[PDB]
C-alpha cells in the first residue's frame, strides 16, 4: 500500500522492466560499458526477459531511429492545447473581490483571492509583422521606462532591434499601424505618426469646443482629497477604442452625450468606462470606495486620472452601480445598453448606442510630434497627446523572432542566455579587454555587458563577489602572470563595487551562485555546468556550446598552476604537504595570519599548497 | 527578546494568520478513535440520548430496539434524539413549497439513474464488510464473493447486469431458510474454500452488521450499498437545487457561494436593522439522527413516485434502523507479576467478572449489557453511525433553515448547510431580536433532532464567519486545513508519474486554493522526488549510477538538450501555465530528430485521469 | 457518431436531448446510443405536437394547439406543468413524467419508439404505467399501436414513419445500426417486490404511534402537518435555550491557569531528535552522494577521539534506564559503522535483544487460560501528567527561528515565467527562500525528514534484526562549500510482525554540547554520557551523548518523512498574509510587504516582548517565526495538540470579532474554555501555546482601551 517506496526499491533492482520479444527487443546489447542492460536468463515456463532502466536510457541514446511522421496527427488535441497556450496573450493580475478553452487554464486564471486576465490565441499568423513590431516596441518602452532619461535609452535600443531580418525603423516606417508604444518609438526615432489624443486605450479627436485645466481639490467615494486638473467648458470629441467608435460631448465634471455603435462587448465596455473616466463626472469620483494607490512598472505613483482609469477598469461594477439609469427613446436608429451591454431600454445615464455608421477619424494625418525625456509626445501647440502611461500592459510572444543587439535588453533572458551572451562578448573582445586590462585601467568593469551580468548576481553577495573577483584579477596581473580562462570567468563579476570585509581582504568563495540556482553557479576553481574549460585542447564550453580558444591563449599561461588564481592573496608554494592538516575551509583561510601556509583541493585529485602574502 | 507567535495577530487578521493550520486533511497517526472501547462508547452515547423513548424487542433478530422518535420533548440542553415526525414533515412540506417540482424531479432523476446503473458500480467504494468471511474486503472482492455465494443459493441477479435485479436478490436472500456460501479458512495453513452454511437469523444479523474499521469508524456490507447509492443520489438531486446546500460545492465556487450568501443577506436587511451570523457546530450529529426520521424523509420526498421506487428507497433506512454494531477485536487483560497477556474477544466480554476491567470499561460494560447480543455484537437502532447519509442529513438541515420564522416574529433567518457544519444568518431590528431568532432556531433544531453546539457555535455581526473550514472576512477567504501534496511518486511508470504529479499540483491549486508560489514549490519538490526515485538527474549534473552514466553520454551527444525529458536527464520546463500539457508534447519542437525518433519509436520493446504520450518510458513492471 | 447526430438533427433538438440525458447521467458523452434514442423521441414528439392544432370551442384547425409538449424541458418545470394540468382538468397526476398532453380528450400521452415491433412494446408500457396515460407506439418498420381513435391521424403518422425510415437507412448504410439500443433497456426493472423478512423489518422501523409501515405511509401521504413546529415550540420547556451573552474583553480569561502552578513538574523534552541542542560533526565533501554508512564512517574517522572513547562518563541517567545497556549498544553501533563490512548489522544481536528491552515483552496465552486466571485484569489507562510552563520551549522557539551559516535546502528548477501570476509566484518564492534558506528550523526539518526516510528504507527485509541508522544530513554554506553532518547514530529494533502499526524500538544516541544539568527538568527521558571535547574556533566545548530508547512504526516513519510539508505550509501562510494585504489594494503587495515601495513602507510585525515591552521586526523575521511554529507544531503533534489547535481557533475568532467591533455573542463560554483546557496536560507545545495566548490576550485587552 506504499507504491512510492515500492517503485523506489524496484528502480534500485537490476532488471525490473518487462521486455518484449522481437527483432527490436533483441537489438539491446547484453551489457553496455559494464552495465547489464538485459538479463541473460531463460524463464522456465514464462520465457519472460527483463531489462534495466539503463536499457531504456540506451535505447533513447543509441537505439534505432524510428519514423516520427504523423506523430502530431495522432496526438492532435495535446498539440492544439500547446498551440493555444503559446499564442495566448496575458493581461494583468488583480487581487481582492466559460469556454472550454478557458477551463484548461483555470488553474492559472482564477484564484481564491486573485484573478488573471487571459486572452486565448491560435492561428493569428497573418499579420505577424505588425504583431512582432508592437511586441518589440512595448518591450523597449518597458525597458526604457525604469531607466533615468528614458528617451535616450529607448532611442539607443530601438536602433539595434531587428524583427526577423528588417530593422525596427523600417517596420515602423512601412507598416504605419501599431499602438501607442509604436507611436512613441516612431516619435523617438524621428519618424511621423498619426495625430490623436490618447487616454489609456481611448483615442480622442476633438471636433468642437475648448477646455482649460484648473487645479482643484476633489473628494472621492473613499473619502480622500485629491489634486486634479479639471476640464471646464463644453467639448466634443470623436472617440475610438479597438473596434468601437462614437462621439462624446462633455462639460465641467459631467458627461452630456455619449453616442456609440455596436461592437465587441469587452471593447464597448472599455470604451464606455474610459469615456466616463475622461468625462471627469463627479458621479464617477463618488464611486471610488476602495484604495487608489496603483503604481507603474517604474515604481512611481500614477496620476489621479490614470489611477481612476485603472481602478474602474478593474472594478467596472462600482461605476455602473453609481452611474444611474434612464430609458432610451424608441427610435429605430437609437438603442440602449445595460451594465452587461445587452439590448435593454433600461440604459445607462448619458450613454446610447446607434445604428448609423459613425465615420472614423483615422484619416491620414502624418505629423512630426515632439518627444520629451519621459516618453511624452507634445504637439507644436504644447499639449501632451500621449505618454508612457497610455501604453497597453498586455503581453504576448512575437510571431517573428525579434533580436535586440544591445546588452540593455539581455535582462530579458533566462539567466543562461544572459550568461551565454556575456561570456561570448568577453571572448569576442578578449584581445582588447586584456590589452586594456594590462594597463592599470579598470573602466572595463563598467561595460554594459557587465551591467546585464549584475542583474543575475544576488544583491546581497554582489559586492563580495565583485571584490573577490577584482582581487583575484589584480593578483593575476601585478604580482604574478595571468591565466586567460580564470580572467574570462571572473571578469564579469567585477562590475559591483568591492565589499571587502573589515580586515581589508576580500571574501573568499568556492562557488559564485546566480539567480535560479540548482545548476546556475560558477566554480571559482573547477568546471561548472555553466562554464567549463579544457586546459589542453583550448576549448571554452559555455553551457555545452564548445567554442575554440586558439591564439588568444599564451604559452607561458599553461605551465602555471591553476592554484595561483583561486583565492585572493594566496600564491601557490611547495606541494601537497600532509603535515599542516586537511584541506582547510575558506573560514580558516580568511582567518589565517599573513605569511602562513595552507592546503587546498582544487578538484578531485589535484591537491595544492598556498601561502598568504 | 522572547518570540511569541500569537503576536502575529496584532498585525494580521486572525483569518489570514491561521491559514492552513493543518497541512493535512486525513487522520493523523496518533488521533485514532478505533477499538472496542470506542465502539462501546458510541453505543452507550447513542442509547443515552434516546433512553427516554420507546424500547421493545425485535421480532426478526431479537435485539433490544430503542425508538426516540415522537418521544417526550427535552427539558434540558443535552443532546436529544426525540425528533417529532410532524415537525419534520412540516419542514419538508415547506421545503417542497419553496421549490415546486424539486422533490418530484429529484425522485425521477434518481429512479432513471438507478434503472441505468449496473452491478459493477458497487466496486468504486471503500472497504466493505464481507459476511462470507466476516471481514473487511475491498468492494470488488466483497461483491464477487457475494455474487458467487448467491449463485450457490440459486440467486442469479448479478448476471443480468442491472443493479435492480441484484438488489432484488439481496433482499430475497433474507427470506431463504438457510444460506450456503464459500468460506475461506486457514486450514501449516492455507486459504482453502469450503462450503459453509448458516441459518436465516444468523444471515440476517450478518447482513445488518456494520464492522468496525481499522485502516468513518464503521463499514457496511454489500447488502446495503446498492440501496444507499440510490438514496444518496436522490438526496444529491435535491441538494444541488438548494441555495443553502454547500456540500457538493468545491474550489473557487465555494468562495462564490459564501460571498453570494453574505451579500444576499446583507441586501435584505431592514433599513436601520442588524444582521448577525452564527458560526454553528452540531453536537452528536451522528448519534442523534434517527434512521426512522430518514425513512419518513424518503417517504415524503418520493410521495408521487411509483410504489416500486418508494419501496426501493425505503429499504436502506429500513436496514439502518435495524442495524447491528460489531464491537471489534475485544479487550486485553494482562498479569504484571506473571508477565502474561491475553485478548478477550467480543463474545467473551462478560465471561469474566466486571471487577477485572478498569473502572471506565467496567461502567461501559455495565451500561452495554442490556443491548449486548451473545455473539460479540450490540444493538444500535437509534442514531446514524457515521457518514452514510450525508446528503440526506444536509437536506434535513436545510429544511430546518427554511422555516425562516416562528410566531411571525420580527426576525428572518437563512443559512448554509454542509451536513453537520452550518452557518446561520438572522436579520432583525436589534441584537435582542436577533438572539431571539437564534434561540428559536436552536429550539426548532432540537425538535428536528439536530443539536446545535453551544460550546462551539457563536455569533457576531454579518461580514465575518466560517463554513466548512473556510474563513470569510470582508470578502477575503482563507482555509484552515489543506492536504498538501504527499511525497514520492505515483509509482506507475516514469512517463505517467510526471503527468500524475503535475495534475495533482494543478488540481490542488484549482480546488484546494493553493497559491502560485506554493504550487511552484510543489513542482520543485515533486521534480526532486521524481529524480530521486527514477535516478534521472540532469545530464550536466555530477551524479553516479548505472543509468546516469548513459544519461550523461546522451546529454553530451544531443544538441537540443532542452528537448530531452526529465527522465532522460533533460531540464524541467514545467510552470503554472503548462501543467495541463504532456512534457513530450511540450518538448516536441525542441527535440533532436534522432532522439525524438528513438524515443518515439513505434516498435520499441518497452511499452509492449492523466494525459501521457506512449513511448519508451511507458514501460511495465511485473 | 457526433457527426451524424449533428447532421440529421437540428441544433435545438440536440441541445434539448443533451440536457435531458445529462440530468440523470453523469457520463452523457460515453453512451451516444441513448442520445440517439432521446433525439429520435424528441423528433417524434414534435412531429406529433408541432402540426396538430385546435381552436377555442371545438375547431381542429387562432394559435391554440391540441398537444402540449412536456418532454425536452427541465424536469423541475415539467413536473409543475404536469401537476397544474392534472389539477385544472380534474384528472389524476400520473406517477411518471409523461411526454405529451392531449387537449381534445384531456389525457397524458406516452410515445414510444420500438426497434422490434409495436403491440409488444405497447403492452410493456401498459404494464409499467397502466391506465394512467394513453400510449402512442411507432416502430422503425411501418407499424403503429394507439389506445385511442381520436388520436394522431394518418398525416402525422406518415411524417414520423418517413423520419424513422430515413434514420434507419442512414444507420444501415453507415455501419452504425449495431449501436442502436431499444427503449426497453432504459426501462429495465420495475418489478421490485419486497420479501417477508424485509417487510417485517420495515414494519418495526416506524416511529412511535404507528403499527405498521402502511400506517406511517398513509399518515405522511395524507396528513397536513401545518402548525406542528409552532405547536411543539409553544409547549417546549423554557429551560431549553441558547442563553446568549454579549461577549466583552472582561469575559475572556486566561486559559489553563494551572500551568502557572509551581507545584507541578515542568514539561520535559520528548521530541524524537534534538532540535536546538543538536551538534553535528562536519566533514567537507565535493557534493558526491555517499552511502549513509560510509558518511558515518568518514565523519567518525575525522573525529577519532569521540569515536575511540571506550569508557563512559555518565552525566545523567533516566530513572528506569540501564546505562550499561545503552553504552554497550552505542559501542556496538560505532564498531558496526567503523568495520569494513558493507552491512549495517549489529554484531551482538543477542545482547542488543535485552539492551533495547525487546526481550521484556509479555507472552500471549490462550484466552481460556486467561479467563480462568483471576489475577489477569485490564490495565488502567495512563493519565497524562499535568505540567507547568518550562522555559526550554521558549528557548527552542527563540533559537530555531534564527539564521545560521548552513542551508540544507536545494530545490530543482522550473520552466521560465511568461504569465504575470507566474512572476508573482516566483517573486514570492524568491523572498521566502531568501528568508528561510539559512534558518535553523530548515536544517532541523531536513534532518528529521532524512532520518525518517532512512528508518523507512531499512524496513524492506531488515525488520527482523538490529541495524544502525546514522543520523546524517548534507548542508551548504554561503561560500559554496558542502558538508556532511553526522548528528549521532540510531539502532533500529526489529518487529517480528509486519502489520504497519507494530512498534519498533529505536535507540538514539545523539551528539550535543548542552549540559543536561543546566536544565535538569528538561531531560528526565534521557541518559547522557560525556563522550569528549571539540574545537570549533579555538574554543573547547564539551561533547555529550544523549541516549534514549524511543519507539515508532511504519506509519510514524511516513509521517516524519511527510514533515517536509512544513515548507509548503509556511509558503501558503505567507501567501495568505500577502494576499490579505493586497486585497486592500488592487495589486500584488509582495515587494511592498518585504522591501517596501515609494508609496508603501516596509511592513513590520510584532514578534515578541523584551522585558514586557512589544518588539517589532521585519517580514523575514515573521516568516522565520511562522516556519518555526509550523515545524514545532509538526514535531510535537499528538492528540492533545490537534485538539488544542482545533479548539482555540474559536476563541481566536471571537477575539477577532471583539477587535473588529462586530459585537460577538456567546452561548457557552465556560464550555468553550473547558473544551480548550482539557487538552493542556503534558504537551510542551500546547502549554507554551497557552502561555503565549494568555500573554497576547493581555496585550490585546490593554490595546483595546487605547
Ligand atoms: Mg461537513
Ligand atoms: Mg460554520
Ligand atoms: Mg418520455
Amino acid at each position: 500500500k506504499n507504491p512510492s517506496l515500492r517503485m523506489k526499491w524496484a528502480m534500485c533492482s537490476n532488471f525490473p522492466l518487462a521486455l518484449t520479444k522481437g527483432d527490436m527487443a533483441n537489438r539491446i546489447p547484453l551489457e553496455y560499458k559494464g552495465i547489464q542492460l538485459k538479463t541473460n536468463a531463460e524463464d522456465i515456463g514464462t520465457k519472460g526477459q527483463m531489462c534495466s532502466i539503463a536499457a531504456v536510457t540506451w535505447w533513447n541514446t543509441y537505439g534505432p531511429i524510428g519514423d516520427t511522421e504523423g506523430f502530431e496527427r495522432v496526438y492532435e488535441s495535446f498539440f492544439l492545447r500547446k498551440m493555444r497556450l503559446d499564442n495566448a496573450t496575458w493581461g494583468r493580475i488583480t487581487f481582492g473581490p466559460t469556454s472550454a478553452e478557458f477551463i484548461e487554464m483555470l488553474h492559472c486564471l482564477q484564484g481564491e483571492n486573485w484573478r488573471q486576465i487571459y486572452h486565448p490565441g491560435g492561428n493569428k499568423l497573418t499579420e505577424s509583422r505588425s504583431q512582432s513590431m508592437i511586441v518589440a516596441c512595448r518591450k523597449i518602452i518597458r525597458r526604457s521606462i525604469v531607466a533615468s532619461n528614458p528617451l535616450e535609452l529607448a532611442v539607443e535600443i530601438a536602433n539595434k532591434t531587428v524583427i526577423d531580418t528588417e530593422p525596427l525603423k523600417s517596420c515602423l516606417a512601412a507598416i504605419d499601424g501599431g499602438d501607442v508604444a509604436c507611436d512613441i518609438i516612431r516619435a523617438a526615432l524621428g519618424l511621423k505618426i498619426r495625430q490623436r489624443q490618447r487616454f489609456g486605450r481611448l483615442e480622442l479627436k476633438r471636433i468642437s469646443g475648448r477646455g482649460f485645466k484648473n487645479d482643484e481639490e476633489i473628494l472621492i467615494g473613499n473619502g480622500t482629497i485629491q489634486k486634479i486638473g479639471i476640464w471646464d467648458g463644453e467639448e466634443e470629441f470623436h472617440v475610438r477604442c479597438g473596434e468601437c467608435r462614437g462621439i462624446l460631448k462633455k462639460s465641467k465634471m459631467k458627461l452630456e452625450k455619449l453616442l456609440i455603435n455596436s461592437a465587441k462587448k469587452e471593447d464597448m465596455r472599455d470604451l464606455i468606462i474610459l469615456c466616463m473616466v475622461f468625462s471627469q463626472d463627479t458621479r464617477m469620483f463618488q464611486g471610488v470606495r476602495g484604495e487608489i494607490n496603483f503604481l507603474n512598472r517604474a515604481g512611481q505613483l500614477l496620476s489621479p486620472m490614470y489611477q481612476l482609469q485603472r481602478y474602474f477598469l478593474n472594478r467596472s461594477n462600482d461605476l455602473f452601480d453609481q452611474w444611474g439609469y434612464e430609458e432610451s427613446p424608441k427610435a429605430s436608429e437609437l438603442h440602449g445598453i445595460n451594465e452587461s451591454m445587452n439590448a435593454s431600454d433600461y440604459t445607462l445615464k448619458g450613454v446610447v448606442v446607434t445604428r448609423n455608421v459613425i465615420d472614423d477619424f483615422s484619416s491620414t494625418e502624418t505629423e512630426k510630434v515632439s518627444i520629451t525625456k519621459n516618453l511624452s509626445l507634445i504637439k507644436r501647440t504644447g499639449e501632451v497627446i500621449m505618454g508612457a502611461n497610455d501604453v497597453s500592459e498586455l503581453e504576448s510572444q512575437a510571431q517573428l523572432m525579434i533580436t535586440y543587439d544591445t546588452p540593455k535588453m539581455w535582462e530579458m533572458g533566462t539567466t543562461k542566455e544572459l550568461v551565454q551572451n556575456t561570456y561570448q562578448w568577453v571572448l569576442k573582445n578578449l584581445v582588447t579587454l586584456k590589452a586594456q586590462f594590462l594597463l592599470g585601467k579598470e573602466d572595463m568593469f563598467q561595460w554594459d555587458a557587465f551591467e546585464a551580468f549584475e542583474s543575475i548576481i544576488p544583491q546581497k553577495m554582489a559586492g563580495q563577489y565583485s571584490g573577490f573577483a577584482r582581487a583575484v584579477l589584480k593578483q593575476m596581473r601585478d604580482q604574478e602572470v595571468m591565466k586567460t580562462d580564470q580572467f574570462i570567468k571572473l571578469l564579469p563579476f567585477c562590475f559591483s563595487p568591492p565589499k571587502l570585509r573589515s580586515n581589508g581582504e576580500p571574501y573568499q568563495f568556492l562557488k559564485l551562485v546566480l539567480k535560479g540556482g540548482g545548476e546556475n553557479f560558477i566554480e571559482v576553481r573547477k568546471g561548472s555546468p555553466l562554464f567549463s574549460y579544457n586546459p589542453q585542447t583550448e576549448v571554452l564550453t559555455i553551457c555545452g556550446r564548445m567554442m575554440s580558444l586558439k591564439g588568444k591563449i599564451e604559452d607561458e599561461e599553461r605551465n602555471r598552476s591553476m592554484g595561483n588564481a583561486v583565492l585572493a592573496g594566496f600564491l601557490v608554494s611547495g606541494k601537497y604537504d600532509p603535515d599542516l592538516g586537511d584541506f582547510k575551509t575558506i573560514e580558516e583561510l580568511e582567518k589565517l595570519k599573513p605569511g602562513e601556509k595552507a592546503n587546498i583541493l582544487l578538484y578531485q585529485g589535484k591537491p595544492v599548497k598556498v601561502v598568504k602574502r | 527578546m522572547n518570540i511569541n507567535p500569537y503576536f502575529l495577530f496584532i498585525d494580521v487578521p486572525i483569518q489570514a494568520a491561521i491559514s492552513t493550520t493543518f497541512p493535512y486533511t486525513g487522520v493523523p497517526p496518533y488521533s485514532h478513535g478505533t477499538g472496542t472501547g470506542y465502539t462501546i462508547d458510541t453505543v452507550i452515547r447513542t442509547h443515552e440520548y434516546s433512553n427516554k423513548g420507546k424500547q421493545y424487542i425485535s421480532d426478526v433478530t431479537g435485539c433490544t430496539m430503542v425508538d426516540p422518535t415522537n418521544g417526550p420533548l427535552p427539558e434540558d440542553n443535552e443532546p436529544s434524539a426525540y425528533a417529532q415526525l410532524d415537525c419534520v414533515l412540516e419542514a419538508l412540506d415547506r421545503m417542497d413549497e419553496e421549490h415546486p417540482g424539486l422533490f418530484q424531479a429529484a425522485s425521477q432523476n434518481a429512479m432513471e439513474t438507478l434503472m441505468v446503473t449496473t452491478v459493477d458500480k458497487l466496486t468504486q467504494g471503500r472497504q466493505t464488510f464481507d459476511w462470507t468471511v466476516c471481514r473487511n474486503q475491498p468492494a470488488a472482492t466483497a461483491l464477487n464473493t457475494t455474487i458467487t455465494s448467491f449463485r450457490l443459493n440459486d440467486l442469479n441477479g448479478a448476471d443480468k447486469g442491472g443493479l435492480i435485479p441484484f438488489c432484488q436478490d439481496i433482499i430475497d436472500s433474507l427470506d431463504r431458510p438457510e444460506m450456503t456460501f464459500f468460506s475461506v479458512k486457514n486450514i501449516k495453513r492455507i486459504p482453502m474454500k469450503v462450503k459453509d452454511k448458516i441459518t436465516k437469523v444468523e444471515y440476517i444479523k450478518r447482513a445488518l452488521s456494520l464492522n468496525t474499521m481499522t485502516k468513518a469508524i464503521a463499514t457496511a456490507g454489500i447488502q446495503i450499498r446498492g440501496f444507499v447509492l440510490v438514496v444518496e443520489n436522490l438526496a444529491k438531486n435535491i441538494c444541488e437545487n438548494l441555495e443553502q446546500s454547500g456540500l457538493p460545492v468545491g474550489g473557487n465556487e465555494k468562495k462564490a457561494k459564501l460571498s453570494n450568501a453574505v451579500a444576499k443577506m446583507l441586501s435584505n436587511c431592514p433599513p436601520g436593522g442588524i444582521s448577525m451570523t452564527v458560526t454553528g457546530d452540531n453536537t452528536k450529529w451522528n448519534e442523534c439522527l434517527n434512521p426512522r426520521i430518514f425513512l419518513a424523509m424518503t417517504e415524503r420526498i418520493t410521495r408521487d413516485s411509483p410504489i416500486w421506487f418508494r419501496d426501493f428507497c425505503s429499504i436502506a433506512p429500513v436496514l439502518f434502523s435495524n442495524k447491528i454494531a460489531r464491537l471489534g477485536k475485544g479487550f486485553m487483560i494482562t498479569s504484571k507479576t506473571k508477565r502474561l497477556k491475553a485478548q478477550i474477544p467480543c463474545p467473551d466480554l462478560f465471561s469474566i467478572p466486571l471487577e477485572r476491567y478498569n473502572e471506565e470499561t467496567r461502567a461501559k460494560l455495565k451500561k452495554l449489557k442490556p443491548f449486548f447480543n451473545e455473539e460479540g455484537t450490540a444493538s444500535l437502532s437509534p442514531g446514524m453511525m457515521m457518514g452514510m447519509f450525508n446528503m440526506l442529513s444536509t437536506v434535513l438541515g436545510v429544511a430546518a433553515l427554511g422555516i425562516k420564522n416562528i410566531g411571525n416574529k420580527e426576525y428572518l433567518w437563512d443559512g448554509l448547510q454542509s451536513s453537520d457544519d452550518f452557518a446561520l444568518f438572522v436579520n432583525a431590528k436589534d441584537e435582542e431580536t436577533c438572539m431571539e431568532g437564534i434561540n428559536d432556531f436552536y429550539r426548532t433544531c432540537k425538535l428536528l433532532g439536530i443539536n446545535m453546539s453551544k460550546k462551539k457555535s457563536y455569533c457576531n455581526e454579518t461580514g465575518m464567519f466560517e463554513f466548512t473550514s473556510m474563513f470569510y472576512r470582508d470578502g477575503f477567504v482563507s482555509n484552515f486545513a489543506m492536504e498538501l501534496p504527499s511525497f514520492g511518486v505515483a509509482g506507475v511508470n516514469e512517463s505517467a508519474d510526471m503527468a500524475i504529479g503535475m495534475t495533482i499540483i494543478k488540481n490542488n491549486m484549482i480546488n484546494n486554493g493553493m497559491g502560485p508560489a506554493t504550487a511552484q514549490t510543489a513542482i520543485q519538490l515533486f521534480i526532486a522526488d521524481y529524480r530521486y526515485t527514477y535516478k534521472c538527474h540532469r545530464g550536466d549534473s555530477k551524479v553516479e549510477g548505472k543509468r546516469m552514466k548513459i544519461i550523461k553520454e546522451l546529454w553530451e551527444n544531443t544538441k537540443g538538450r532542452d528537448g530531452l525529458l526529465v527522465a532522460d536527464g533533460g531540464p524541467n520546463i514545467y510552470n503554472l501555465r503548462n501543467l495541463h500539457i504532456p512534457e513530450i508534447v511540450l518538448k516536441y519542437n525542441l527535440m533532436d530528430p534522432e532522439y525524438k525518433g528513438r524515443l518515439l519509436h513505434p516498435q520499441n520493446p518497452f511499452v509492449g485521469d492523466y494525459d501521457a504520450v506512449s513511448g519508451t518510458h511507458s514501460w511495465r513492471t511485473k | 457518431m457526433d457527426t451524424f447526430i449533428t447532421r440529421n438533427f437540428q441544433t435545438t433538438i440536440i441541445q434539448k436531448a443533451k440536457n435531458t440525458m445529462a440530468e440523470f447521467s453523469e457520463d452523457p458523452e460515453l453512451q451516444p446510443a441513448m442520445l440517439f434514442n432521446i433525439c429520435v423521441h424528441l423528433e417524434v414528439c414534435y412531429v406529433i405536437s408541432d402540426m396538430n392544432f385546435l381552436d377555442e370551442e371545438g375547431k381542429a384547425y387562432n394559435l391554440r394547439p391540441q398537444y402540449e409538449v412536456i418532454e425536452g424541458m427541465p424536469r423541475t418545470i415539467a413536473w409543475m406543468v404536469q401537476r397544474s394540468l392534472a389539477q385544472e382538468h380534474g384528472i389524476e397526476t400520473p406517477k411518471y413524467l409523461a411526454d405529451l398532453f392531449d387537449y381534445k380528450t384531456k389525457r397524458f400521452i406516452e410515445v414510444g419508439i420500438t426497434k422490434g415491433l409495436a403491440d409488444d412494446y405497447f403492452w410493456k408500457k401498459k404494464e409499467k404505467l397502466g391506465n394512467s396515460m394513453e400510449l402512442m407506439i411507432f416502430s422503425y418498420n411501418q407499424d403503429y399501436s394507439l389506445s385511442n381513435e381520436s388520436s394522431l391521424d394518418e398525416e402525422g403518422k406518415g411524417r414520423v414513419l418517413s423520419r424513422l425510415t430515413e434514420l434507419q437507412a442512414e444507420l444501415s448504410l453507415k455501419n452504425l445500426w449495431q449501436v442502436l439500443i431499444g427503449e426497453e433497456d432504459v426501462e429495465k426493472g420495475i418489478d421490485f417486490k419486497l420479501g417477508q423478512t424485509i417487510s417485517r423489518l420495515r414494519d418495526i422501523s416506524v416511529p412511535a404511534g404507528f403499527s405498521n409501515f402502511e400506517g406511517m405511509r398513509s399518515y405522511i401521504d395524507n396528513i397536513d402537518p401545518k402548525g406542528a413546529i409552532e405547536r411543539n415550540l409553544a409547549r417546549m420547556s423554557p429551560l431549553v435555550s441558547v442563553t446568549p451573552k454579549k461577549l466583552t474583553w472582561e469575559d475572556l480569561r486566561p486559559i489553563g491557569p494551572h500551568i502557572y502552578n509551581h507545584e507541578l513538574p515542568e514539561v520535559p523534552y520528548n521530541a524524537f531528535l534534538l532540535m536546538s541542542d543538536e551538534l553535528g560533526l562536519a566533514n567537507m565533501t565535493e557534493g558526491k552522494s555517499k552511502k549513509p554508512k560510509t558518511l558515518a564512517k568518514e565523519c567518525l574517522e575525522k573525529y577519532s577521539t569521540l569515536r575511540d572513547q571506550t569508557d563512559p562518563i555518565l552525566i545523567m541517567k533516566s530513572e528506569k534506564a540501564n546505562e550499561n545497556f545503552l553504552w554497550k549498544l552505542w559501542r556496538d553501533c560505532v564498531n558496526t559503522i567503523s568495520n569494513e563490512e558493507m552491512s549495517n548489522e549489529l554484531q551482538k544481536t543477542n545482547y542488543a535483544k535485552w539492551a533495547t528491552g525487546d526481550g521484556l515483552t509479555y507472552q500471549k496465552i490462550m484466552k481460556e487460560v486467561a479467563i480462568d486466571d483471576e489475577t489477569m485484569c485490564q490495565e488502567e489507562p495512563k493519565i497524562p501528567n499535568k505540567c507547568r510552563v518550562a522555559a526550554w520551549v521558549q528557548t527552542e522557539m527563540n533559537l530555531l527561528s534564527t539564521l545560521t551559516s548552513k542551508r540544507a535546502l536545494d530545490l530543482p528548477e522550473i520552466g521560465p515565467d511568461v504569465a504575470p501570476v507566474e512572476h508573482v509566484g516566483s517573486e514570492r518564492r524568491k523572498y521566502f527562500v531568501n528568508e528561510i534558506n539559512y534558518c535553523k528550523a530548515s536544517t532541523v526539518m531536513m534532518k528529521y525528514v532524512l532520518f525518517h526516510t532512512s528508518l523507512l528504507n531499512e524496513s524492506n527485509a531488515s525488520m527482523g534484526k538490529y541495524k544502525v541508522i546514522p543520523i546524517t544530513n548534507r548542508v551548504v554554506n554561503e561560500k559554496g562549500e558542502s558538508f556532511d553532518m553526522l548528528y549521532g547514530l540510531a539502532v533500529k529494533g526489529q518487529s517480528h510482525l509486519r502489520g504497519d502499526t507494530d512498534v519498533v524500538t529505536v535507540v538514539t544516541f545523539e551528539f550535543s554540547s548542552t549540559d543536561p544539568r543546566v536544565d535538569s527538568g528538561k531531560w528526565p527521558k534521557y541518559t547522557v554520557f560525556r563522550i569528549g571535547s571539540l574545537f570549533v574556533s579555538g574554543r573547547e566545548k564539551s561533547v555529550y551523548l544523549y541516549c534514549r530508547v524511543n519507539g515508532t512504526n511504519k506509519i510514524q516513519m511516513k509521517w516524519g518523512m511527510e514533515a517536509r510539508r512544513c515548507l509548503l505550509q509556511s509558503m501558503q501562510q505567507m501567501e495568505a498574509i500577502v494576499e490579505q494585504e493586497s486585497s486592500i489594494q488592487g495589486y500584488d503587495m509582495t515587494k511592498a510587504c518585504f522591501k517596501g515601495d515609494r508609496v508603501n513602507s516596509p511592513k513590520t510585525f510584532s514578534i515578541g516582548t523584551q522585558e514586557g515591552k512589544l518588539v517589532k521586526g521585519s517580514f523575514g523575521k515573521a516568516l522565520r517565526v511562522i516556519f518555526t511554529k509550523c515545524l514545532m507544531h509538526y514535531v510535537f503533534g499528538n492528540a492533545q495538540l490537534e485538539g488544542f489547535s482545533a479548539e482555540s481557533r474559536r476563541l481566536l475568532l471571537l477575539i477577532q470579532a471583539l477587535k473588529d467591533r462586530k459585537g460577538p455573542w456567546v452561548f457557552d463560554l465556560e464550555g468553550m474554555y473547558s473544551g480548550i483546557e482539557e487538552c493542556i496536560s503534558n504537551n510542551p507545545w500546547v502549554i507554551q501555546s497557552a502561555y503565549w495566548f494568555n500573554e497576547w490576550l493581555g496585550f490585546e485587552k490593554e490595546g483595546s482601551k487605547v
